[PDB]
């Protein structure tokens, strides 16, 4: 399976990281996203570098659970749903 | 939540015609709007989703178009097979529906068939006497009909039910049924049903002696 | 071929609590989304809630907090609603439909299912009371024949001719509600050198009393 585990920053912008706890991922082709909590669009893509996904945003509403999902092309992988103010880094 | 008014609540066009209906939301709901089919029966059908964007199967002779709060929806070259219910829908914060336009096919006008019926045996030996007047395949749907015992209208113990276009011939129904007693039933004689209806200045007349 | 099977009605007293089904077939259950919808008789579509069978995550209407709980069988590939405490401002149809394909949370459905027609009332389930019609003592080129079905509950009642051998001309009546007992009629009409030879048969079943009549036209002496 693809899980992976998120962590977000934000003490007051609005960052939020992915990285695939799955140890050799081809990481091709395939993008996280994320609905809900947003403001003008229900769905955002993420943006890769090396093998962490990382979307920077003020635009986030911080409340409820948010889905964090993989897509290759148009076709789901893999979701979840968690709430971004318990991930937290210290 | 988001308030969806529907525009018209009732229409009708004429056979291979182009009818339309708007819908105008309370709120910017940016082009989250789809509008459904709804045939008397069975469940819901979708048409078109995302403003203009059809589904799979549904002819391109169903075209939609809108902005931000406005929204329209058209059917060209009427078919005798979208005779059904409209509904909107909004889905950007929630999900509200329109108040449904009901669309109906002009055909010629068609004079309503009358069939008086008395009770049976088995109703009368349990104390009931139902008499019933069917009026089958008529166009316009305007109908009226009056029970009259010896003259006299009754307006007490009557039951009327109507029925949708069908998707044949494009007419209506109706049944109507005046309850009674087996006492009230078996002391008068004449019990006609009356109809009004366009196709006739006088009211179509029917009726039978108990004798 | 999408398949979305909901039981057609169910009778349960008020006060208590049931849980309607629905059964999807024809594609992957844990890849798209499930809505429901209730519709009073008069009243237009007014959605509840949805949920994701990916992990019964819900996003429902506030209207019907503590009423409606969206749960989600995934081996059976089923979606449950359960409504508890049960009043009279339930009585309604209640569709299951399959959400389009998406991530996001608010989006729109295409497929849809017949509905439940959950009719909430104390009364007692009563047999219906099935009567002919015929013309009687009344000579031209067609017959009209009918059916009269009085005093049942509750809903629904399947009226056919000849056991389904005969539709063009069928006109089953929506019932009505009177002293809490509804009645229907159904008509069909026939060429005249046809009925006496040719016999015509009312069947009026009701599932709830589990009853069914069959009644045959005849004119008189
Ligand atoms: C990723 O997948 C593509 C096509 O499926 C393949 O050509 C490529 O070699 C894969 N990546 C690795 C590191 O093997």
């Amino acid at each position: 399976d693809y899980s992976f585990s998120c962590y977000s920053q934000l003490e007051v912008q609005h960052s939020l990281t992915c990285a695939f706890e799955d140890p050799d991922v081809n990481t091709t082709n395939l993008e996280f996203e994320i609905c809900g909590a947003l403001v003008e669009v229900k769905c955002l893509n993420f943006r890769k570098l090396q093998e962490i996904y990382f979307i920077e945003t003020k635009k986030f509403l911080l409340i409820g659970k948010s889905n964090i999902c993989v897509k290759v092309g148009e076709k789901s992988l893999t979701c979840k749903k968690i709430d971004l103010t318990t991930i937290v880094k210290p | 939540d988001i308030q969806m008014t529907q525009s018209p609540s009732s229409l009708s066009a004429s056979l291979g015609g182009k009818v339309t209906i708007t819908c105008k939301a309370s709120q910017d709901i940016k082009k989250y709007i789809a509008w459904y089919q709804h045939k008397p029966g069975k469940g819901p059908r979708l048409l078109i989703h995302y403003t203009s964007t059809l589904q799979p199967g549904i002819p391109s002779r169903f075209s939609g178009s809108g902005s931000g709060r406005d929204y329209s929806f058209s059917i060209s070259n009427l078919e005798p097979v979208d005779i059904a219910t409209y509904y909107c829908l909004q889905y950007d914060n929630l999900l509200t529906f329109g108040a449904g336009t009901k669309l109906e096919l002009k055909r010629a006008d068609a004079a309503p068939t009358v069939s008086i019926f008395p009770p049976s045996s088995e109703q009368l030996t349990s104390g009931g006497a139902s008499v019933v007047c069917f009026l089958n395949n008529f166009y316009p749907r305007d109908i009226n009909v009056k029970w009259k015992i010896d003259g006299s209208e009754r307006q007490n113990g009557v039951l009327n039910s109507w029925t949708d276009q069908d998707s044949k011939d494009s007419t209506y129904n109706m049944s109507s049924t005046l309850t009674l007693t087996k006492d009230e039933y078996e002391r008068h004689n004449s019990y006609t049903c009356e109809a009004t209806h366009k196709t006739s200045t006088s009211p179509i007349v029917k009726s039978f002696n108990r004798n | 071929q999408v398949q979305l099977q909901q039981p057609g009605a169910e009778l349960v007293m008020p006060g208590a609590s049931v849980k309607l089904s629905c059964k999807a077939s024809g594609y992957t259950f844990t890849s798209y989304w499930m809505h429901w919808v209730k519709q009073r008789p008069g009243e237009g579509l007014e959605w509840i809630g949805e949920i994701d069978p990916s992990d019964s995550y819900t996003n429902d209407n506030q209207k019907f907090k503590g009423k409606a709980t969206l749960t989600v069988d995934k081996s059976s590939s089923t979606a449950y609603m359960q409504l508890s405490s049960l009043t009279s401002e339930d009585s309604a149809v209640y569709y299951c439909a399959r959400r389009l394909y998406s991530n996001s949370y608010y989006y729109a459905m295409d497929y849809w299912g017949q509905g439940t027609s959950v009719t909430v009332s104390s009364a007692k389930t009563t047999p219906p009371s099935v009567y002919p019609l015929a013309p009687g003592s009344a000579t031209n080129s067609m017959v009209t024949l009918g059916c009269l079905v009085k005093g049942y509950f509750p809903e629904p009642v399947t009226v056919t001719w000849n056991s389904g051998s005969l539709s063009s001309g069928v006109h089953t009546f929506p019932a009505v509600l009177q002293s809490d007992l509804y009645t229907l009629s159904s008509s069909v009409t026939v060429p005249s050198s046809t009925w006496p030879s040719q016999t015509v048969t009312c069947n009026v079943a009701h599932p709830a009393s589990s009853t069914k009549v069959d009644k045959k036209i005849v004119p008189r002496d």
